[PDB]
């Protein structure tokens, strides 16, 4: 229709690893192992119509996601709050207009895809080191699968939902 | 829906 | 970097086998396969770290523990002969980027009275073969073995040897109608004729047999048909 | 699901390769060639996320996307003996990318070329003893040794060995029987010219 926008804010902090899901800047799911039920649930309620498959998968992402982040804030601490924020832009053509992949340690830019969707900017020595890893494996390339297809395709199924 | 990180820094 | 153990394995049905798998790589996601003719490469259990256990394709059968970042055991807690096979760890760090382990070859046999060690004999370079061709090919025959589970090397003077070596990619079953057929498989060692001519040089087939464990049962007059090597050599010769 | 059209495929050493693979899923997966050398396990050629179709790989090996088709065909420009190899093509679902499936796997077998062929079978007797075997040797790799249709006569297939120093690569099979057995006739279509 006009543009809109996906966003998650993925936190991890000592940890409780937290997520936050926006749909054009309006937080509507949320996830924080801290609860009783550490599991993704809806915060608005046109998100409630999504059945329990939806969240049981999700919840698997989290739990899965705690992990990643463990793993990396170790791996930190070796070379708290570890920051991943991602999502898409699109136009009104419901076409991605721009991705976003971003990587955060307490507070200062470590390292994010640049706007090509190929391309790395870092700078500390060792984002350095890790642009390297990332340039070896492709992750560029795999996250742009996701920014070019799911994360428009599930914007699209959230506005709907609304 | 979120998406798996995969890569590890 | 992934190791896994044990490398070969004979195991008698109802029997119980743990598969262990290490790596040091650092990785999270870990997984167990099988591969058989066939079916490729099915994925029977896998995990994304310490206490996460997620069913594969064809779990039936296995149970898997994931306890560390290190450690991802396969276990068949009542084996039973589908489950002969050969089992690959592997490791990752990137989505669909996998390093894999050696393998783990596994034989489930239902019946131990069926198991057969090898006997080995080695052939000596004929000389017509000598005078034509100025080389010289050794043959070693292993025969008469049940399971299909043996590994043949060559070492000339006490040395493995990889050149001028072919081994049968497969064992070729002794009486090709039966299921439960005894196995043979052949070698060949090429070198120069002057090679095999120096009667110092010293050649030996060497075959290595997995059969019964000393933990297996055995009350039967052969001897126990337990995993051990079989051997033939032969020194060069003049003529 | 990736289906790969033929479980083996022979091609002459020198010659081009490619090895077919289609996917079933309906969103683009993640796909991926791996290679496994005989007694090893596999290790990955390549992969492809999003962006160009056509990747590269180690060891000249390239792939290509093709969204039309749902393929992604592993190409190799010449190859050579040393590729003889089990290749599997892999998947990975969108959404579930570190589950990796694979396909039913292609046996390379990757022919020698046989310079100066000289067919002939010997009789090699045994070290220690009365028995004997027949090796049929240095034939060309276009000959093909056929199965024994006598339970008590043993024939392998050929088996390619490589003299390394010598750089020298030949043919052989091996026959055998605890039995009037002769080399003369333990062998199949031989090349007639073959010394006996």
């Amino acid at each position: 229709m006009g543009p809109h926008s996906m966003r998650y804010y993925e936190t991890a902090t000592s940890p409780r690893y937290t997520s936050v899901g926006y749909v054009d800047d309006k937080e509507f799911v949320r996830f924080d192992s801290d609860a009783e039920n550490p599991r993704y649930e809806p915060q608005v309620p046109w998100m409630e119509q999504e059945g329990p498959e939806y969240w049981e998968r999700i919840t698997q992402i989290a739990k899965g996601q705690e992990q990643w982040f463990r793993v990396n804030l170790r791996t930190l601490l070796g070379y708290h709050t570890l920051q991943w924020m991602y999502g898409c832009d699109v136009g009104s053509d419901g076409r991605l207009l721009r991705g976003y992949e971003q990587f955060a340690y307490d507070g200062c830019d470590y390292i994010a895809l640049n706007e090509d969707l190929r391309t790395w900017t870092a700078a500390d020595m060792a984002a350095q080191i890790t642009r390297r890893k990332w340039e070896q494996a492709g992750a560029a390339e795999y996250y742009r699968a996701y920014l070019e297809g799911e994360c428009v395709e599930w914007l699209h199924r959230y506005l709907k939902n609304g | 829906s979120p998406a798996e990180a995969g890569f590890f820094l | 970097a992934v190791t896994q153990s044990p490398r070969n394995k004979v195991t008698v049905t109802g029997g119980n086998v743990t598969l262990s798998c290490r790596q040091t790589n650092s990785h999270n996601y870990m997984y167990w396969y099988r591969q058989d003719t066939g079916h490729g490469l099915r994925l029977i259990h896998y995990s994304y770290g310490a206490g996460n256990l997620q069913i594969g394709d064809v779990p039936d059968g296995y149970k898997a523990t994931r306890t560390t970042q290190e450690d991802f055991f396969l276990l068949l807690e009542l084996a039973s002969p589908s489950q002969t096979s050969l089992y690959f760890c592997a490791s990752s760090d990137a989505p669909g980027q996998l390093y894999f382990g050696e393998g783990s070859k596994l034989t489930v046999l239902e019946d131990l009275k069926n198991v057969f060690p090898p006997e080995v004999a080695v052939f000596e370079p004929s000389e017509a073969e000598i005078s034509h061709t100025q080389k010289a090919t050794l043959v070693c025959l292993a025969t008469g073995f049940y399971p299909d589970h043996v590994e043949l090397s060559w070492w000339v003077n006490g040395k493995e040897v990889h050149s001028g070596v072919c081994t049968d990619p497969q064992p070729l079953k002794e009486q090709p109608a039966l299921n439960d057929s005894r196995y043979a498989l052949s070698s060949r060692l090429r070198v120069s004729a002057t090679f095999w001519q120096n009667p110092r040089n010293h050649f030996r087939c060497q075959v290595q047999f997995y059969g019964l464990s000393e933990n297996d049962e055995w009350t039967q007059d052969r001897a126990k048909p337990v995993t051990q090597i079989v051997s033939a050599e032969a020194w060069g010769r003049a003529d | 699901s990736v289906t790969q059209p033929d479980a083996r495929v022979t091609v002459s050493e020198g010659a081009s390769l490619q090895l077919r693979c289609k996917y079933s899923y309906s969103a683009t997966p993640y796909l991926f060639w791996y290679v496994q050398y005989p007694r090893q396990g596999l290790q990955m050629l390549l992969k492809y996320y999003s962006g160009d179709p056509v990747v590269q790989g180690v060891n000249g090996f390239e792939a290509e996307f093709s969204k039309s088709d749902s393929s992604f065909h592993l190409r190799k420009a010449s190859v050579h003996w040393s590729d003889s190899a089990v290749y599997f093509c892999a998947v990975s679902a969108k959404g579930t990318g570190s589950k990796l499936s694979f396909g039913k796997g292609a046996k390379l077998t990757v022919s020698p070329n046989i310079q100066n062929p000289d067919p002939a079978v010997y009789q090699l007797r045994d070290s220690k003893s009365d028995k004997s075997v027949c090796l049929f040797t240095d034939f060309d790799s276009q000959t093909n040794v056929s199965q024994s249709k006598d339970s008590d006569v043993y024939i392998t297939d050929k088996c390619v060995l490589d003299m390394r120093s010598m750089d020298f690569k030949s043919n052989s099979a091996v026959a055998w029987s605890n039995k009037d057995f002769a080399c003369a006739n333990a062998f199949n279509s031989i090349i007639p010219e073959d010394t006996f």
